[PDB]
RNA sequence: AUCCUUAUGCACGGGAAAUACGCAUAUCAGUGAGGAUUCGUCCGAGAUUGUGUUUUUGCUGGUUUAAUUAUAA
């Protein structure tokens, strides 16, 4: 603690606490050059920069050519992991592909590369493209609006899917051959099952060791991750040889990332947020004066215009010309060209003036527009959702989070930023390219600074958060007809995170059983009972209390099929009925449990308001009512 | 500039309905009294405290106060009295202490027991005139005593002794370090005791 | 060693005023500022001049909803 903050200042409005960039690693390696690789891999870095790799690849990959096991990495994803994946990939390929003769063997191998976000995988695919061209790969998007058919997979070598639409592939019962030629399953970012996704990764890698048993050769495995403590639990949870774990801590990332505080001393919520647009505009002018280029998050969309406003009238109030003062013309050109071309959320103004914003909410194309001009330059402040530290790789030398207090729909309450969210915005940063460090800001209440502290030191545990997504993830289980008891239920939780999670801490996720059953066989068995209750209620399985056989419904290999959530299913099965209408369908379809994290905006509301009055299909709810927007959204 | 603890207000009783800091003016009526009242004491405390703090650390610089020395005063005051009977004990350790308090150059002589004699003080004037108060005025030279004598106490008859100044003056350089009380049986070895000092004229017969 | 006294300083509790207080390289002023009266005397420290604030100094109080993505084709 003492080492993490070095220096302290205390100013009117608030106390900043500025923590020194972390230290520089201490070399007891060789740098691993390119010309140590065989013949075919000396084109993996076709352009080779350095020569020599990152302090954290080249150990990790000659022990992944060296050892063939299951690999975990928790780094600072400082673009160190694309090519050791690129690397293992090249390895599979070489073992299924000889050295001598060059015709490179199709059908023999299948990879996977799980990325959990869809533009991530975009930039992957052709990341892979670019590096794969030589051999003749095809490496194409398995995943939602990729839209690959039943044929195309056959054709392809190397896949990049998404966690859902991987799960859902796998899930089916017919494909089954392509699973047992995947030899190589990558995870990316595997500290998503933090995140309620992460129980899609969990279910996956269970379905991988437990499902194929018939087969039974089971693939290569790769967790590649943000640095994260607890990572031998992780291990234990998927095989990991002792060796293959790497753990590799922030002291390793290209661009040593400043962390810095402000603690805001104000309570009530008009001036608290006047006193934090005012540190806001004072860390803008110490960093804008030094040619930075910045990004302040923020909670809300709504929120980032207001905010670029404020900063435009206060920061013009102060100097106007600085933020342009280099190539004026061109500033001028460019900015019109793009501005007052394609935008209409009133935000051409603010790209005008040169402090831009991005967040959901943007059109598709003012969306690309405004990551090429920060990418160009002449936008010095960008104002974000957070968007961006989720989906796109874009450093920028500043990044200020502005605000504690999200609202989360899954409460309905106000809570603080999430660690995992929090990281992942501290990760965009100074450039890793160009750039020598980063300076990370948080804007936040004084009380929850001694909390974001320890948080953001990443001494959190990967949550295990499978008991939501438990009952939905059993459910397909026993449509693909793995489970015919509870026995063989509670020996697939073995495998299952929460399992590893329990033994860790029991009395943390709530074990009453502790001292008794050390492998946990009654604690396994009363959640797979507590599951087949509600499940057999929903007529989803078959199931009977002392006699215990399982068998899997219609409506069950439904919910498997398309997969549909627990929730949305029963509330499906009641809400349909024999005689309901046209009307009541797009009801129905509205109350589907995904859109429960949809809500009505007041700059939605005009045209909403529009809409529903020449709407075709009558509404039964009323604007302020979500469901009502979901449906008139559907029928426009 | 934020360097130091933004003020935070003083709560008193009067005040404790007033105050719209946030802290349970109502909801807790008592935990509330208690914050308050135990904020008075605190105060208050730090007072007698930093009293006890500053009064203490003084009486180390009276220890240095005392680690100075003398710096013996270039001319020097007295002052020589004559009386019958000294017998009285507590006034001899009247004699004895007060005039160890004041650092008080000088002696004391007499005749044994009943016989009259002198008595010398020097120093500041400031010590020596307050001795003389001492002397002269509180001290009652015919007012009897009851002595304790080998098996037990007598009277003792004073209101013959008597005591009278002899004068007061300068003294060119003091021949005392120390002052003693002592006795010398005759005149001779008394007024030669003077002599060592060659204060034998101070006495008069 | 104890107490009182006096002045000054740090304080603590409490009240009072904020037509009050300042400030000034000003100008003078016990080597008399100013005043009084019973006309004999008595009283004995600020006044002038300019200037600034003065319904005030600092602070603090209440009314005019993140991202993301899943079908069998």
């Amino acid at each position: 603690s003492l080492p993490e903050g070095s220096f302290k200042r205390v100013k009117p409005q608030y106390d900043e606490i500025h923590i020194p960039a972390p230290s520089k690693p201490v070399i007891d390696y060789e740098l691993k050059e390119i010309t140590s690789l065989p013949d075919w891999c000396q084109e993996a870095f076709p352009s080779s920069e350095t020569t020599s790799l990152n302090p954290i690849q080249s150990k990790v990959f000659h022990a992944a050519f060296e050892g063939d096991s299951n690999m975990l990495i928790c780094a600072p994803t400082g673009s160190g992991k694309t090519n050791i994946a690129l690397l293992t990939v090249l390895k599979a390929l070489s073992h299924h592909y000889n050295p001598k003769t060059k015709k490179l063997n199709l059908s023999a191998f299948k990879i996977v590369y799980i990325a959990p976000l869809k533009a991530l995988v975009q930039e992957q695919v052709r990341e892979f493209q670019r590096r794969l061209a030589f051999l003749g790969i095809k490496v194409a998007e398995l995943t939602g609006d990729s839209r690959l058919s039943r044929k195309q997979i056959d054709e392809t070598q190397v896949l990049v899917s998404t966690p859902e639409k991987w799960d859902i592939t796998t899930r089916n019962s017919n494909n089954l051959a392509i699973v047992e030629l995947v030899r190589l399953l990558i995870i990316d970012e595997i500290h998503l099952l933090h995140d309620d996704r992460g129980p899609v990764l969990e279910s996956i890698v269970a379905r991988t060791f437990w499902a194929s048993k018939y087969g039974q050769e089971y693939p290569r495995i790769i967790g590649l991750s943000a640095t994260l403590p607890n990572y031998e639990d992780v291990g234990r949870f998927l095989r990991v040889p002792k060796e293959g774990l790497f753990y590799f801590d922030s002291s390793f990332r290209p661009c040593p990332l400043s962390q810095q505080f402000c603690g805001i001393k104000e309570r009530n919520s008009l001036k608290k947020l006047k006193a934090m647009n005012d540190a806001c505009y004072e860390k803008v002018l110490e960093s804008i004066n030094e040619g930075n280029q910045i990004i302040v998050f923020v909670h809300s969309r709504k929120e980032t215009s207001r905010t670029a406003t404020w900063l435009k009238n206060k920061f013009a109030e102060e100097n106007i010309t600085h933020k342009l003062t280099k190539n004026d013309a061109g500033s001028k050109q460019i900015l019109k060209t793009e501005a007052a071309n394609v935008l209409d959320p009133s935000l051409r103004k603010l790209i005008e003036s040169g402090i831009g914003t991005h967040h959901a909410g943007l059109t598709r194309s003012d969306r690309s527009l405004s990551e090429d001009l920060f990418a160009d330059g002449l936008l010095q402040v960008l104002v974000c959702t957070a968007t961006l530290a989720w989906g796109v790789n874009l450093p920028a030398h500043t990044v200020i989070i502005k605000g504690t207090d999200v609202y989360s729909p899954e409460k309905g309450s106000w809570e603080q930023l999430s660690p995992q969210d929090v990281l992942q915005m501290l990760g965009r940063a100074g450039r890793p390219r160009y750039d020598t460090f980063g300076e990370g800001i948080i804007i936040t209440d004084q009380s929850n600074v001694q909390y974001y502290l320890s948080v953001l030191n990443q001494q959190l545990p990967i949550e295990s958060q499978f008991v939501s997504k438990l009952v939905d993830n059993l459910n397909a289980e026993v449509v693909a007809g793995n489970i015919k008891c509870r026995n063989d239920a509670v020996n697939w939780l073995a495998y299952t995170y929460l399992y590893v999670r329990m033994l860790a801490s029991p009395m943390l996720y709530k074990v009453p059983d502790i001292s008794s059953d050390g492998q946990l066989k009654k604690f396994r068995e009363s959640l797979v009972h507590s599951a087949l209750c509600i499940l057999k209620e929903q007529e989803l399985v078959l199931y009977d209390a002392e006699n215990d056989v399982i068998e899997a419904t219609d409506l069950g290999n439904i919910a498997s099929s398309f997969y549909i959530n627990h929730a949305s299913m029963d509330v499906y099965n009641r809400e349909l009925d024999e005689h309901t209408t046209q009307i009541d369908l797009f009801r129905i379809f509205s109350m589907s449990e995904e859109f429960k994290y949809v809500s009505v905006r007041y700059e939605e509301k005009r045209e909403l308001k529009q809409l529903l009055e020449k709407a075709p299909i009558p509404i039964r709810e009323d604007i302020d009512d979500p469901l009502a927007k979901v449906n008139v959204l559907l029928q426009s | 500039l934020g360097l130091l603890p933004k003020p935070e207000p003083k709560v008193k009783l009067s005040n404790m309905m007033s105050v719209f800091e946030n802290d349970q003016n109502i909801t807790d009526p008592t935990a509330w009294e208690k914050v308050v009242k135990d904020q008075v004491d605190l105060r208050k405390r730090k007072h007698l405290e930093e009293n006890e703090r500053r009064h203490e650390d003084a009486i180390k610089r009276r220890k240095e106060a005392v680690n100075m020395n003398v710096e013996k005063p270039t001319v020097y005051h007295c002052k020589v009295f004559q009386f019958k009977n000294l017998q009285n004990p507590k006034i001899r350790f009247k004699l004895k202490m007060n005039s160890k308090e004041l650092s008080l150059k000088g002696l004391c002589l007499r005749i044994r027991d009943d016989g009259p004699g002198i008595i010398i003080v020097v120093g500041n004037e400031k010590s020596c005139k307050f001795y003389e108060n001492l002397v002269m005025k509180r001290i009652k030279w015919n007012e009897d005593f009851e002595l304790h004598t080998n098996t037990g106490d007598i009277k003792m008859d004073m209101h013959n002794n008597s005591i009278s100044k002899t004068w007061e003056g300068y003294l060119q350089d003091c021949k005392f370090k120390g002052w003693f009380m002592k006795v010398c049986n005759d005149q001779d070895s008394l007024l030669r005791t003077l002599g060592q000092f060659d204060s034998e004229h101070f006495y008069s017969p």
